[PDB]
């Protein structure tokens, strides 16, 4: 959910 | 004028995944379409609150404000353990270049907290490139840190259709660089790419080969931080093997090996899947595919000369293999994905999980 | 499953 569009990742499995 | 949201999925690497947001478009009459979100997992849990223009300016440039906190525990995601809770504010700015692609460009602060450290080789060498002496004999810790970050990504989207595409490409770059006066000092790069081609007239049969690369590494004397590590295998990744197992294992200190995985600042993953028309009854709502997947994950600062009686973790050659089929279903529960894969390469410590499921 | 209700 973090890293999604247009947004950089801040949880693990989102990069 | 708003919306509110919740949700639960279930799948083998989150276990029980809950999800729930806020939204009210145009806040207040401010243009800001404001949300308020949260995720939690067996490993993690996320929240966050955002602030966003998709017009910024008349012509599509996005701005994006939000305040986030992140919880990660990573012993409950099959790593070696510690803790580490971090928040902080990201700032974006979104650019429409075509019809295909997109840019994005921000500024983010974070401030982890890392904490229930085991002593172990990879770990302890980060804290020590970092002026850090904890003892290595006990998980009584703490390490906190401060990072200002430059952000940037790309996002390429052609394919023909979003769910089941048979034709097109994705491909999505990350990016991220620390700014002078984090305590960090490095860098962080993303490819991700998903390429179908159809071979027959009517889209039925599908190749999809799909790429994904990872590289991070300090700038200075200090390392990347573990807990920016890149992981490989699970679901998403290089089915057939358990999730985040691929790559480095940790190295406890009384010297003592492991098949805990830790990740490394180095990943490469490739697939080759083979989507074919659905077996039995028929025909646009189930998915039927074969594949090959493959990965690889190393510690590129790993000292083999002096941990020669380890596995050289710093080795990117250990390429790790499955074959596998795959189903995927829109269901009444949600989005469905299942997998029967077998890791026809492993090495020492690798754990493999044949079965795996995603609803949601 | 999501379940999602406007306001
Ligand atoms: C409340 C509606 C949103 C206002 P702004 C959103 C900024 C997001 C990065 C508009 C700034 C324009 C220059 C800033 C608000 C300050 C507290
Ligand atoms: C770094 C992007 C590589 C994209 P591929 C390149 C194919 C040659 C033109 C390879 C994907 C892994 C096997 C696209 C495969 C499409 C079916």
């Amino acid at each position: 959910f973090s890293g999604r569009w247009x947004w950089p990742s801040r949880s693990v499995g989102c990069g | 004028t708003g919306s509110f949201n919740f949700g639960i999925g279930y799948g083998t690497e989150s276990g029980v995944s809950f999800q729930a947001g806020v939204q009210q478009d145009n806040w207040l009459g401010t243009g800001y379409a404001v949300g308020i979100n949260g995720t939690k997992n067996d490993y993690q849990t996320y929240a966050e609150l955002s602030v966003t223009n998709p017009y910024f300016t008349v012509d599509g440039v996005s701005l994006g404000g939000r305040l986030f906190y992140n919880d990660f525990q990573a012993d409950d995601a099959d790593l070696s353990d510690y803790t580490n809770k971090s928040y902080g504010t990201d700032v974006t700015l979104g650019f429409p270049i075509n019809e295909y692609n997109s840019l994005r460009a921000g500024l983010g602060y974070v401030h982890n907290s890392l904490s229930n450290m085991q002593p172990q080789v990879a770990m302890w060498r980060y804290l020590y490139s970092m002026g850090e002496h904890p003892s290595t004999s006990d998980q009584d810790n703490s390490f906190k840190t401060d990072d200002f970050t430059f952000n940037y990504g790309w996002t390429y989207n052609k394919l023909d259709r979003g769910y089941f595409p048979t034709d097109g490409s994705r491909v999505n770059l990350t990016g991220k660089v620390t700014i002078p006066g984090s305590d960090n000092e490095y860098y962080k790069v993303t490819l991700d790419t998903a390429t179908y081609v159809p071979i027959d007239d009517d889209h039925k049969w599908v190749v999809l080969g799909r790429t994904r690369w990872g590289y991070g590494d300090g700038l200075g004397g200090k390392e990347m931080p573990f807990y920016e590590n890149f992981y490989a295998g699970g679901s998403s990744t290089v089915r057939g093997f358990q999730s985040n197992t691929i790559g480095p294992k940790a190295v406890y200190f009384p010297l003592c090996k492991s098949d805990d995985a830790v990740g490394g600042n180095a990943m490469a993953v490739a697939s080759l899947e083979f989507i074919t028309p659905t077996p039995f009854i028929s025909a646009n709502s189930v998915r039927t595919s074969f594949f090959w997947d493959m990965g690889t994950v190393w510690d590129t600062n790993w000292d083999s000369s002096q941990y020669s009686g380890y596995p050289d973790y710093s080795d990117p050659s250990n390429i790790r293999m499955s074959a596998g089929i795959a189903l995927q279903w829109m269901s009444p529960l949600g989005p469905l994905v299942f997998s029967y894969a077998q890791p026809f390469k492993k090495y020492d410590g690798d754990k493999a999980e044949q079965f795996q499921f995603n609803i949601g | 499953w999501n379940w999602s209700k406007s306001f």
